[PDB]
């Protein structure tokens, strides 16, 4: 099992799937087409900022 | 295509697929009766003949 890890802006945690397209999902991290594996994500309000 | 994105677009095209090819079940399997039909008055010829 991989695991990685990184913090981005709230607006685009939905551009996180396989298929997506968009400033970040196609310059920084993309997900291949047929991804298998789990998504966990929470707010980071109070450790960074 | 020009409207939806893969992951979803691959579902929708599915149903297109599947009636082309219940479709063109149907062609043959009436032309299979045909030619039948046909043979059969093709040997009723070749006696007569």
């Amino acid at each position: 099992v991989y695991a990685d890890s990184f913090v981005i802006r709230g607006n685009e945690v939905s551009q996180i799937a396989p298929g997506q397209t968009g400033n970040i999902a196609d310059y920084n991290y993309k997900l291949p087409d047929d991804f298998t594996g789990c998504v966990i994500a929470w707010n980071s309000n109070k450790l960074d900022s | 295509l020009s409207r939806l994105d893969p992951p979803e677009a691959e579902v929708q095209i599915d149903r297109l697929i599947t009636g082309r090819l219940q479709s063109l079940q149907t062609y043959v399997t009436q032309q299979l009766i045909r030619a039948a039909e046909i043979r059969a008055s093709a040997n009723l010829a070749a006696t007569k003949m």
